[PDB]
C-alpha cells in the first residue's frame, strides 16, 4: 500500500540497473510530492496527440490504436500520454531508457537461454460474465437473475428479425415510401431488406438493386437512423439486466421514453401516409430533425456499452458525453434530462450512503464499498482494520463530478456507518436531495455542509456517549501511575508475588490481589476500574525493546530472533497490565496503543520496583543512628553510595515524570480539548503517544543498553546488599562472597556505567541537541562533587 | 530557508522511524506467533 | 529589516560566548530557545506565534575562521502569498539586506561592548 | 490493472522490460511529469 | 554542531526510511501471504 511505492521504487531501480547516484531515495519523495486523493491527470490531449504523432515512427497504427484506446476510456491513459510525451521530450532519459530497456531485454534473453462477432452470443456471454461478477462479487447476496425466458423468447426487445424495377417512377417513390414505412418499423419492406450483423453492428440493409439510383441513394441517406434504432432496441434490451445494473436498467428505460417518441413520430408519419399525402422531401425534411435526435443517443449508448460503463464510472462517462455533446442544444438539453434521470439512483445511493449514511449497493455500484471486518480482532491485535478497511473506497465506481470532494464524502460516510455501528444513527438534520447538474459547486457545498453537520453530530457523540476523556482520566490515575494510594497498595501487596519467579506465582493470586487492593483502598473513584487488568509480558520491557530497537542494524536477527524460553524471567519481569474497551465504544484503545501504554507502565514499574527496593534497603539499615558512627564503616560507605545512586534514581524518574509526562499529557489534553474529528483525536492521541515515544528517551539503543546495565548493576548491588543486611540481622559461596568490601567493586562497576552514562548524555545528547541533555547530563552534576569526575571523564573521551 | 528546520525534520524522521519500527516489531512478533 | 532592537540586545546578553566562538561551534537548541525566551522579554512579546513561525534560523555556509557574532544568522518562513511576496530572488535580496544590517549591527554591538 | 491494455499500448508504441510498475504508479495518482523527471534521474545511472 | 552533520544525517535517515519501507513492505507481503 503506502510502501507498495517504496517496493516499486526499488523494483524500478533494479529494472533500470541504476548503480551510480543516489537512486530513487529522492525520486520517491518526488512522487510523494506528486500524490493526491483525486485525479486530474488529464493533459491537453490535442497537444499530446500532436507531440506523439510527431515522434511516431508508424503513425497510422498509432492513431488507430489511440482512437481505440480512447474508445476504451481506460484509467491513467491520458496521464500516460502526459508521461509519454514528457519522455519523448526527455531525450536523455529517452536514450538512457531505450538503452536500459534493451539491456533488460538482453539480460532476460540471456537468463532464458541459460535456463467475426456474434452479437447475440456476445450479449449472452457478457450477461453470463456480469452474472458471475455479480454473484461472486456479492459472495453471499441473492442475485435477482431474470428468467432465462428473457434470453429465450427472441424478439421480446421488438427489433427486426412485387417487382419494382418496372414500377412507375412516382409509383416507385410512393411504393418505396410504403416499404420504408415498413422498414422504419423494424420490419421488412418490399424492395429493401435488412440483415442481422455480426457483433454490435448495424442492420446490413439491402435494397432493390433494380430500384432507381436517385431514390435508392435518398433511402440510404435516410437509412442512417435504421441502425440507430436496431441497435437502440438492442441497447434498451441488453442493459435492462440486473447484471447490467438496475441503474443501467433505468438508463435503458430512460432511452425507452425517447425511442417511444421516435415510434410515435413514425406513427404520426403513418397518419400522413394514411392520408395518401407523402412526399419524399417531406420525409427527409422531417427525417433530418429526428435522425440527429436518434444518433446522439445511439452514440452515447454505443459508448455506454463499448466501455461497459457501470457505477460512478458510467456517470463519469455520462458527464463526459454531456460536455462532449455540448455545442448541440438539441443534444445538450436531452442529455441534461438523461443525466438528471440517471442521477436519481446515483444520488439516492450517495445520499443513502451520505444523507442517511447507510450505503446500500445491491449491485455494488457505489464508490464507498464497505469492506466487512470483525470488530473483535481490533480489540486484541495491534494492527487495526476497522478504522481503515471497514469502509473501503472503490475508485472505479465514482462519478467525476465529486472526485474533488470524494475524500470528504468518504470521511462523512465512514463516520455515518460509524454512528450506525454505534447504534445511534439518525437521519441528517438536513436531507436535501442531490440533483444532476453540470455545475458541481452545489454538490460540493452540500458535501461541505453535510461534513460539518456530521462532525457536529459524530464528534459530539464521541465526546458524549463514549466520553473517552474520562477513560483517559483513568488511563492516567491507573495505567500511568498518578494514583498514589493505588501504587502504595500495589507496593505493599504485589511485592509478595513479584518476588516469586515469573512461573513461581499464580495469576489467580495476582488477579485476587488486583481485586483486593481496590476492595481495601480509598480509590473507588474509578468508575471504569474494571477496564484495568494484569498481563504477563512474555519478554522484558528491555529485552523486547532491545530486539526491537536493534532492528535491521545489527540485531534484525542477532537479537530480534532471540527467544525468552532459554532465559529466566523475573517475577516482576513479566508484570504488565491489560485493558478492555468496546469496539463501538472506546474503540480508541487498540492493541498497539495498549502496548505503548503498557510499555510505559513497564518502565514505570521497573522504576518503582527499584525505588521501593532502594527505600527498603535504606530502612533496613536503620540501626546506623544507634549503631557506631565509626564501626559501621562498611555500612557508612554503603550509606553514602546509597544516596549516590538514590539521587541518580530520583533524577532519572523525575526528569521523565516532569519533562516527559507532563508535556505529553497536557499537550494531548489541549489538543483533545480542541479536537475536531476522529483524525484530529488520533493526532492529539499521537501527541501523547508518538511524542512519548521519545519523551521518556525510548529510542536510543545504546542509551537503552547503558541504562539497563546500570539498573542491572544497581539491582545486583542491592541484592548482595540485602543478603548482607539479612546476614547482619540474623547474626545480630557466591552470596557468602558477595561481601568483601564489595562497595568498592560495586562502585567500580556502577561508576564505570555512570561514566558511560554521562558520556552518552554529553555526546549522544550533544549530537541530538534537545533539552534532554541539559536535563540529565547537566542534572547529573548538581554540586561540584559529581561534576569534577564527569568533567575529567569528558576530557578522557 | 532554515537550518533548525533540518533539525526538527530529524526529530520527525526519528519519530516516524520509531513508529515504523514499532509496527515492524509487532508485525514480526505476530508473524512468529502465527507461523509458530 | 533588523528592526526591533530588543531581540538584538537579547542576543548580545546571551550569545556573547556562542557568537564570539568560531563558526565551528554552532549550537542549535540554545539558539532556538534564546529567541523564544527573549520574544516574551523584549518588545517582541507582542509578536504573534504566527510571526515567530514565519521567522526561523538559518546558516549560510561553513567557515570556522569567523566568530559567530559575525557568522551566525537567522531564517524566516515565507509561505503562501507571503512566499509570493518574498520571492526566492526577493528572499535573497531580503537576506542580503539583513546581512548588511547585521554586519553593521554586530559592529555597533561590539563598539558598545568595547 | 488492465495488463491487456498496457501491453496493447506497449505494442502500439512501436518505440525502443514492461515497466508496468510505473503504470501502477500512474494509476496510484502519481504525476505524469514528476515521474517523468525521475525517468531521467534514473536514466542517468 | 555543523551544517554538514545535519545533511549527512538526513541522507542516512532517508536511506534508512527507504530501507524501513522495503522491510515493512516485505513484512506486509508475508502477512498477506500467510493470513490471506
Amino acid at each position: 500500500s503506502e510502501f507498495r511505492i517504496h517496493h516499486d521504487v526499488n523494483e524500478l531501480l533494479s529494472l533500470l540497473r541504476v548503480h551510480g547516484g543516489d537512486g530513487a531515495e529522492v525520486y520517491i519523495d518526488l512522487l510523494q510530492k506528486n500524490r493526491t486523493p483525486y485525479v486530474t491527470t488529464t493533459v491537453s490531449a490535442h497537444s499530446a496527440k500532436v507531440k506523439i504523432a510527431e515522434f511516431s515512427r508508424t503513425p497510422e497504427d498509432f492513431l488507430k490504436k489511440y482512437d481505440e484506446l480512447k474508445s476504451k476510456n481506460t484509467r491513467n491513459l491520458d496521464p500516460l500520454v502526459y508521461l509519454l510525451s514528457k519522455l519523448m521530450e526527455d531525450r536523455e532519459t529517452l536514450q538512457y531508457l531505450q538503452q536500459n530497456a534493451k539491456e533488460r531485454a538482453e539480460l532476460a534473453a540471456s537468463a532464458a537461454a541459460s535456463s467475426g462477432p456474434t452479437w447475440q452470443q456476445s450479449l449472452e456471454l457478457t450477461r453470463k460474465m456480469l452474472r458471475d461478477k455479480q454473484s461472486k462479487k456479492n459472495s453471499g447476496q441473492r442475485l435477482p437473475v431474470l428468467p432465462a425466458w428473457v434470453y429465450e423468447r427472441p424478439a421480446l426487445l421488438g427489433d427486426f428479425l412485387v417487382p419494382i424495377g418496372s414500377l412507375p417512377l412516382a409509383s416507385q417513390e410512393a411504393a418505396v415510401v410504403e416499404d420504408l414505412l415498413y422498414v422504419l418499423v423494424g420490419v421488412d419492406g418490399r424492395y429493401i431488406s435488412a440483415q442481422p450483423l455480426t457483433g454490435r453492428q448495424g442492420r446490413t440493409f439491402l435494397v432493390d438493386p433494380n430500384l432507381d439510383l436517385s431514390i435508392r441513394e435518398l433511402v440510404s441517406r435516410i437509412l442512417p437512423v435504421a441502425a440507430s434504432y436496431s441497435t437502440v432496441t438492442r441497447f434498451i434490451e441488453e442493459k435492462s439486466s440486473f447484471e447490467y445494473g438496475q441503474v443501467n436498467h433505468a438508463l435503458a428505460a430512460a432511452m425507452r421514453t425517447l425511442v417511444k417518441e421516435y415510434l410515435v413520430l413514425v406513427t404520426q408519419l403513418e397518419q400522413l401516409q394514411r392520408q395518401g399525402l407523402l412526399s419524399l422531401q417531406k420525409l427527409w425534411f422531417y427525417i433530418q430533425p429526428a435522425m440527429r435526435s436518434l444518433d446522439i443517443l445511439a452514440s452515447l449508448a454505443t459508448s455506454v456499452d463499448k466501455g461497459e460503463c457501470i457505477g460512478g464510472a458510467t456517470l463519469s462517462l455520462l458527464h463526459d458525453r454531456s460536455f462532449s455533446y455540448t455545442g448541440d442544444s438539441q443534444a445538450q438539453e436531452l442529455c441534461l434530462h438523461l443525466t438528471k434521470a440517471a442521477s436519481t439512483p446515483y444520488f439516492e445511493i450517495l445520499e443513502k450512503w451520505i444523507y442517511r449514511g447507510i450505503i446500500d449497493d445491491p449491485y455494488s455500484e457505489f464508490m464507498v464499498e464497505e469492506h466487512e471486518l470483525r470488530k473483535e480482532k481490533i480489540q486484541e491485535d495491534y494492527n487495526d482494520k476497522y478504522w481503515d478497511q471497514r469502509y473501503t473506497v472503490v475508485q472505479r465506481q465514482i462519478p467525476s463530478f465529486l472526485q474533488k470532494m470524494a475524500g470528504k464524502v468518504l470521511s462523512t460516510g465512514k463516520y455515518l456507518n460509524v454512528v450506525r455501528e454505534c447504534g445511534h444513527d439518525v437521519t441528517c438534520p438536513v436531507a436535501k436531495e442531490v440533483v444532476y447538474t453540470l455545475k458541481e459547486r452545489a454538490y460540493v457545498e452540500q458535501i461541505e455542509k453535510a461534513f460539518s453537520y456530521a462532525s457536529k453530530v459524530l464528534l459530539d457523540f464521541l465526546m458524549g456517549e463514549k466520553e473517552l476523556l474520562a477513560h483517559l482520566r483513568s488511563i492516567k490515575r491507573y495505567f500511568l501511575m498518578d494514583q498514589g494510594d493505588f501504587f502504595v497498595h500495589f507496593m505493599d501487596l504485589t511485592e509478595e508475588e513479584l518476588k516469586k519467579p515469573v512461573d513461581d506465582i499464580t495469576p489467580t493470586r495476582l488477579e485476587a490481589l488486583l481485586e483486593l487492593a481496590l476492595r481495601m483502598s480509598t480509590a473507588n473513584t474509578d468508575p471504569f476500574k474494571d477496564d484495568l487488568k494484569i498481563d504477563l509480558m512474555p519478554h522484558d520491557l528491555i529485552t523486547q525493546l532491545l530486539r526491537v530497537l536493534a532492528i535491521e542494524t545489527q540485531q534484525e536477527k542477532a537479537m530480534v530472533h532471540a527467544d525468552p524460553t532459554e532465559l529466566t524471567l523475573s517475577g516482576l519481569e513479566a508484570f504488565s497490565f491489560d485493558y478492555v474497551v468496546t469496539w463501538p465504544l472506546s474503540l480508541i484503545i487498540n492493541r498497539k496503543a495498549l502496548t505503548r501504554y503498557q510499555m510505559l507502565f513497564r518502565h514505570m514499574f521497573y522504576c518503582k520496583h527499584v525505588e521501593r527496593q532502594l527505600c527498603s534497603v535504606w530502612i533496613s539499615n536503620k540501626a546506623a543512628k544507634r549503631f557506631s558512627l565509626h564501626s559501621a564503616k562498611w555500612f557508612a560507605g554503603a550509606f553514602t553510595l546509597r544516596q549516590r545512586m538514590l539521587n541518580f534514581v530520583q533524577n532519572i524518574q523525575s526528569y521523565m515524570m516532569f519533562e516527559v509526562m507532563e508535556p505529553t499529557w497536557h499537550v494531548l489534553e489541549q489538543n483533545l480539548r480542541s479536537a475536531s474529528n476522529i483524525d484530529d483525536v488520533l493526532g492529539h492521541h499521537a501527541s501523547f503517544l508518538d511524542n512519548c515515544l521519545k519523551d521518556c528517551m525510548l529510542t536510543n539503543p545504546e542509551l537503552l543498553r547503558v541504562f539497563s546495565k546500570l539498573m542491572s548493576v544497581c539491582v545486583m548491588f542491592t541484592n548482595c546488599l540485602q543478603r548482607f543486611t539479612q546476614s547482619m540481622k540474623l547474626d545480630s559461596p557466591q552470596l557468602a562472597s558477595s561481601f568483601e568490601a564489595t562497595i568498592t567493586k560495586f562502585d567500580k562497576n556502577f561508576s564505570a556505567h555512570l561514566l558511560d552514562l554521562l558520556a552518552r548524555l554529553s555526546i549522544y545528547s550533544t549530537s541530538d541537541c534537545e533539552h534532554g541533555m541539559a536535563s540529565v547530563i547537566s542534572r547529573l552534576d548538581f554540586n561540584g562533587f559529581y561534576t569534577e569526575r564527569l568533567e575529567r571523564l569528558s576530557a578522557e573521551r | 530557508r532554515n537550518m533548525k528546520d533540518f533539525e526538527n525534520q530529524i526529530t520527525e524522521l526519528k519519530k516516524e522511524n520509531f513508529n515504523l519500527k514499532l509496527r515492524i516489531y509487532f508485525l514480526e512478533e505476530r508473524m512468529q506467533q502465527e507461523f509458530h | 529589516l533588523l528592526g526591533q532592537g530588543d531581540f538584538i540586545r537579547h542576543l548580545m546578553d546571551l550569545l556573547k560566548p556562542e557568537l564570539v566562538r568560531p563558526a565551528t561551534t554552532l549550537y542549535q537548541h540554545n539558539l532556538t530557545g534564546i529567541l523564544e525566551t527573549a520574544v516574551r522579554a523584549t518588545n517582541a512579546q507582542f509578536d504573534s506565534p504566527e510571526i515567530l513561525k514565519r521567522l526561523d534560523v538559518r546558516l549560510l555556509e561553513v567557515s570556522p575562521g569567523d566568530t559567530g557574532w559575525d557568522v551566525f544568522s537567522l531564517d524566516y518562513h515565507v509561505d503562501g502569498p507571503i512566499a509570493t511576496v518574498f520571492t526566492r530572488e526577493c528572499m535573497s535580496h531580503y537576506l542580503r539586506a539583513f546581512n548588511f544590517l547585521w554586519r553593521a549591527k554586530r559592529v555597533e554591538y561590539i563598539l558598545t561592548d568595547i | 490493472a488492465e495488463e491487456t491494455e498496457l501491453f496493447e499500448l506497449a505494442q502500439a508504441a512501436g518505440g525502443a522490460e514492461v515497466f508496468k510498475i510505473l503504470v501502477d504508479l500512474l494509476k496510484l495518482n502519481v504525476a505524469p511529469l514528476a515521474v517523468f523527471q525521475m525517468l531521467k534521474s534514473m536514466c542517468a545511472g
